[PDB]
């Protein structure tokens, strides 16, 4: 959404439009900020290691529950 | 041997201070379980029994005594009404089941947070050291009392 | 206009009067609630930090910041009770304060103050007369000796072994009984072994060695100690001993209240508002109890005057119960002493009627 | 009464759970702004003077002073994700602050926080699964080396000599494989000639 | 959060790209006046009292007491025109 | 007219026992997240930056400046368990709080404190010599030893492998059995790797 | 056992209310009456009943203190009932 | 929401939204049958699925139980006409954006 946003696509419409062609297309069917439309990014020369991404999901998600525990936040003065 | 040097080794020096912390304290009750061979068993389930235990005796006890026997036995029902908010589940529900499946089951019926329901502690294999809830018995209780009887905060300036 | 420079406060009567009435029953209600076997103790916490938990009055008055005038006067009541007969610190502070809720009343009747002491005078010393006459004179009997050494030894820190400490005080005083002396049993606790070892150095002089757990269990088995060299020393100064409870308290109250009748004028009123007070403390027993007590104190006077005032207040039984029988004596100058103090004391205030607050 | 020492914060469960989300979120929103190859810097003007003006999320969140702890955490994400792989910084940082966005619905329903926190775990296993589970499996080979070290070289100023860029990153790495550290890889900015100049001694 | 204590600046959304364009309109407009050949001359005069009076473009966004970061970026704009060619700098 | 200083404390009756009370109770609640197994920490910061993540309630009674007396009094229980023992640390001080709660509620319902505590003395001892013969003598018996071991690391980080430390624990303690002396157990806390590698 | 049994328990100790009123109107404290007449009623069975014009518990078909069935039976039918409707209302429209 | 997935275009939030919708009444159910709602659409859309949508939520029994069994049986123009009503009202009031009413 922020990528097509970020690009003056609209976001919630470019969305579900890569959403149908995601499940048409490819794993790689994404967003071409670049032609204003769905596009197989692996044909277009824009990959990045399987580790950013694993890494991405499993910070910040810690994080969330990191937070979502501390039932109080107490510490005097 | 007569010694056994346990070499640690965590992710960063945080969880290190713990692993190392959480291990010393696991050594210590054990020191309680090498010097009595006894075990009750968790889930609420002692306290569940005691909380019923105390009631039967806070009836058949006329005075006021009935009254606080009462609440004594009520606030020994929060140790498993915890577990299971703790755990998401709820609490009404268990203190409930717990409490009637406890009466029926003996002090072998406990919480499972896992399972979000009442089982069997002692084929579940949940065993706890006799030591450690004999204290809170004893040091919890009483403790209680002091706080209780000081009806005054006074002090100089 | 300024006939005086702003620093020293000065009240009018009534105005001064007042202000001693609550301020001395105010602090007298603060001890009330710490009088009795299931007294609540006190968390005193001065400007340093160092908790103190204590009963007795003399501990809390005197960690107590006090810069009320009256109060202070009611600080060297219980100092003086504990310096001299020890036990009972408390009561003497209560009895007092009640002497205050009492007088007022008449002082609202115009009453004049001054006029006030003589009922409340003329009572107090028939009341320690009536004493007198209720009071047990036993016997080197080490029976009796010992029993009212564990008497005082009983519901502190040293109640696990008052039976040999009894035995150790009523030693080191039968020993300097030369016409005994408290100036001859010197004590000195020591850290190590259990309170079950303590001994009796020897012999007009008596080391009392005291062993204890940690540094504050030992005090306190000093501190029982203290008051059981005191009591024993009392009754072997005067072979008078009474029956606490409260007993005591109830035969007086009702006494004070007859003679009250015979006697007239004004002293009348007083006497009779003097024994009234001499209720409070009953009352406050069946109080720190957990007991009613308007139903009890009601129900120990029709069982008083049917049992004789040998009968008292029960706070262990809850409900009323002779305490000779229950074994639940004291030292008869205690009394004697805890009357005086008091009602002296209160006869300050009511010759006080002005005050040049400091700040 | 006074229970707590003069001047404290004390947030409850259904007081605190709401500071922390909103915290976070709208750190989160903040550099949501800057991310793609069309981002938006920000000028980032400190106490004493020296502006920062960055592209990169954790640039961002480590120049930024602050005071709730709760948005500290995020830093922490950017910190983490930009040691762990560098780039994608804002990503773990705007997930975050949408993963806190959806769950607060179900907080505001009934839904116990710990129940959630056991879901989206669950979530995440599965995500990392499938994720992975079709990724282009790549081979040592100085080519796919070269891949992932020239198109990561260019949009920048650096493109201008990526084709050499890249040879050199891939035979500092090539050596330092004893898994590889970016300790024993040893940077020297000198200044003389030019990029195109660049030399990898070893 | 506390992020920029007192005295701090940070201006998002439409809220600052907002000041940003009255921020160049009102600097423009300025030496707008001071273009062709008659030219509606300045006359800057700083804080020590230096009386300036100029017609340039660039030597008046070079003395003009800026505080808004978006606005500076147009005396930069007169700085480069200025270093490259010289008249002009007013237009861009 | 005042009989202490325009500073000093003396709340009386009831307003101290109530004040008491709820000063003990709201710090029960408090550590009341981390009871037993699985609970949620207090990431704990005093003035100085000293964040201090932890689990147990002892720790967290340590760390946190108490200003109100009877809660001191929790601290003492905390640091008293965690002596001894350890776990149930945050059991002993939940217990006391609920406890001086319901204490207050008979208060109000016109019943002396006194009164309260012999019921509560009379339960507390049935209590306790209830459990006593209506547990189990199980054994040395490892089976066992590896329950109780399981059972207090969980509800914690280590809770991950709490498996593989269990065996642990139960094993250089069943090797110094006899006599229980941890002070022949030396433990060695080695940054890096996971909590998996540690052996014995 | 399940939410229903904190239902019938306080529905008992609403019902000890009635005996706990006739204390309090008698000057005798309610709380010790209804641990001697709860704890006493173990014991004596359902000849346990209150004695105010004694100020303790005593037995009520000594006593020749009798109810008729009617009586009781319609209150707890009744209230109970009428009460389960009064909880099933969660919005009325009265007057302001 | 299958069905919204076979078919893209910002009409397939659309069809999502509807029949998140459509969940209400089962979720009301267990809501004014005391169960936790969700726990509730828990074991219900789980049941449902694996037994066929013949399965409903038994506000009697507390929990998932076959409907035709328990003889809960309704007329299609029940449900059918239900959300057409339903839907036709809604769908008007979307389409207010100004209401000027003087007085």
């Amino acid at each position: 959404s922020t990528l097509a946003e970020n690009a003056g696509l609209n976001p919630i419409s470019t969305v579900t439009e890569l959403r149908n062609r995601h499940a048409q297309g490819e794993k790689t069917t994404g967003i071409n900020v670049r032609k204003g439309g769905i596009s197989n990014i692996l044909e277009e020369l824009v990959v990045q290691p399987l580790l950013v991404s694993v890494s991405a999901l499993t910070l910040a998600t810690e994080t969330v529950r990191s937070i979502l525990k501390i039932d109080d936040v107490v510490n005097t003065r | 041997g007569e010694a056994c040097t346990i070499v640690l080794r965590g992710a960063t020096q945080q969880i290190l201070d713990e692993a190392e912390r959480s291990l010393h304290d696991a050594l210590c009750v054990l020191a309680q379980t090498v010097k009595d061979s006894r075990t009750v068993y968790g889930g609420g389930c002692s306290e569940m029994l005691m909380a019923h235990a105390v009631t039967q005796l806070a009836s058949r006890t006329p005075g006021k005594e009935a009254v606080a026997m009462e609440s004594y036995a009520k606030a020994l029902r929060m140790l498993p009404t915890i577990i299971a908010d703790n755990a998401g589940y709820d609490s009404a529900d268990l203190v409930a089941q717990l409490r009637a499946a406890h009466s029926e089951g003996k002090t072998t019926a406990g919480l499972d947070m896992k399972e979000g329901t009442i089982g069997d502690m002692s084929v579940l294999g949940i065993t706890e050291s006799f030591q450690v809830k004999r204290q809170v018995l004893l040091s919890a209780a009483e403790a209680a009392e002091v706080i209780l009887r000081v009806d005054n905060i006074i002090k100089a300036a | 206009i300024i006939k005086d420079q702003d620093r020293k406060s000065r009240l009018m009567g009534l105005e001064a009067l007042k202000s001693h009435i609550m301020a001395a029953k105010a602090v007298a209600n603060t001890m009330k609630t710490s009088l009795g076997p299931n007294g609540l103790d006190k968390m005193m916490v001065d400007k340093d930090g160092d908790v103190t938990v204590t009963n007795d009055g003399a501990t809390i008055l005197s960690m107590m910041d006090v810069d009320h005038q009256i109060a202070k006067l009611m600080v060297e009541l219980s100092k003086s009770q504990d310096d001299e007969i020890g036990d009972g610190t408390t009561g003497v502070v209560v009895l007092a304060g009640a002497l205050l809720e009492e007088a007022e009343q008449l002082l609202d009747r115009g009453i004049h103050p001054i006029r006030i002491a003589d009922g409340y005078e003329q009572a107090a010393r028939i009341a320690i007369e009536h004493l007198d006459k209720i009071s047990d004179s036993v016997l080197k009997n080490t029976e009796p000796l010992i029993q009212t050494a564990k008497t005082t030894l009983g519901s502190k820190v040293v109640n696990s072994c008052h039976r040999q400490m009894a035995e150790i005080a009523v030693n080191a005083v039968l020993t300097v009984a030369d016409d005994v002396d408290f100036e001859l049993i010197k004590v000195e606790g020591k850290v190590g072994g259990r309170l079950e070892d303590t001994k009796l150095i020897k012999s007009r002089a008596v080391t009392i060695f005291i062993r204890g757990g940690n540094k504050m269990i030992i005090e306190e088995a000093k501190r029982s100690l203290h008051d059981a060299l005191c009591v024993i020393r009392n009754l072997i100064r005067d072979n008078r001993v009474v029956y606490g409870g409260g007993a005591a308290e109830i035969s007086c109250a009702l006494a004070v209240s007859q003679e009250a009748d015979k006697c007239p004028t004004l002293e009348q009123y007083a006497m009779r508002a003097f024994a009234d007070a001499l209720e409070v403390i009953p009352m406050a027993l069946a109080e720190n109890s957990g007991m009613n007590p308007i139903q009890t104190m009601t129900e120990v006077r029709a069982r008083q005057v049917k049992e004789n005032p040998a009968l008292g207040i029960d706070c262990l039984h809850k409900g009323t119960n002779d305490m000779k029988h229950q074994h639940v004596i004291e030292t008869l100058i205690g009394k004697k002493q805890q009357i005086s103090l008091a009602t002296q004391m209160v006869r300050m205030i009511l010759k006080i009627d002005d005050i040049r607050k400091p700040g | 009464g006074r229970g707590k020492s003069a001047y404290q914060d004390r947030d409850k469960p259904a007081q605190i759970r709401f500071s922390n989300i909103s915290a976070a979120k709208a750190v989160a929103d903040a550099i949501r702004t800057s991310l793609g190859p069309k981002g938006m810097d920000k000028m980032i003007q400190d106490g004493k003077g020296d502006v920062t003006i960055t592209n990169d999320g954790a640039t961002i969140l480590k120049q930024m002073q602050v005071l709730h702890p709760a948005a500290r955490m995020l830093v922490e994400l950017s910190k983490a994700q930009d040691i762990e792989a560098g780039d994608g910084t804002t990503s773990v940082v705007i997930i975050a602050g949408s993963l806190l966005d959806s769950c607060t619905k179900l907080l505001q329903k009934g839904i116990h926080p710990t129940i959630i926190s056991e879901s989206f775990q669950k979530a995440l296993e599965k995500g990392i699964e499938i994720l992975t589970d079709m990724s282009r499996p790549v081979e040592s080979d100085r080519e796919t080396l070269l891949n992932s070290a020239a198109t990561s070289l260019n949009s920048k100023v650096v493109s201008q000599y990526s084709s050499l860029l890249s040879p050199m990153s891939v035979d500092a790495v090539m050596k330092v494989i004893d898994s590889v550290d970016l300790r024993d890889i040893k940077i020297v900015k000198k200044l003389g000639g030019t990029i195109d100049d660049c030399e990898l001694v070893e | 959060e506390g992020p920029l204590s007192v005295f701090g600046d940070r201006s998002t959304g439409e809220a600052i790209r907002s000041q940003n364009v009255m921020a160049a309109a009102s600097i423009a407009n300025i030496v707008k006046s001071s273009l062709g050949p008659v030219g509606l001359d300045k006359m800057l005069v700083d804080d020590i009292g230096d009386v300036t009076i100029t017609n340039d473009g660039a030597t008046i966004l070079k003395l003009l007491e800026v505080e808004h970061p978006a606005a500076k970026v147009l005396c930069e704009l007169a700085d480069l025109q200025d270093k490259e060619v010289g008249d002009g700098t007013t237009s861009v | 007219v005042n009989i202490f200083k325009a500073g000093a404390d003396e709340e009386r009756a009831e307003t101290a026992r109530l004040s008491s009370f709820i000063g003990a109770i709201a710090i029960g609640d408090l550590v009341k997240s981390t009871l037993g197994p699985k609970g949620m920490d207090k990431i704990l910061l005093s003035s100085d930056a000293s964040l201090m993540v932890t689990n147990d309630g002892a720790t967290i009674l340590k760390n946190i400046g108490v200003d109100n007396p009877a809660a001191k009094v929790l601290v003492d229980m905390s640091r008293v368990q965690d002596d001894e023992v350890g776990d149930g640390t945050t059991s002993v001080t939940v217990l006391a709080a609920e406890l001086l709660r319901e204490a207050e509620s008979l208060i109000a319902k016109k019943i002396h404190p006194q009164t309260i505590i012999a019921g509560w003395r009379e339960a507390t001892k049935a209590a306790r010599q209830a459990l006593l013969n209506s547990a189990v003598d199980h054994g040395k018996f490892r089976q066992d030893l590896m329950n109780i071991a399981g059972t207090t690391l969980s509800s914690k980080l280590l809770t991950h492998h709490k498996d593989h430390f269990t065996k642990l624990a139960v094993e250089a303690v069943l090797r110094l059995k006899g006599s229980g002396n941890l002070e022949a157990i030396h433990v060695i806390k080695k940054l890096g790797g996971s909590l998996a590698d540690s052996y014995l």
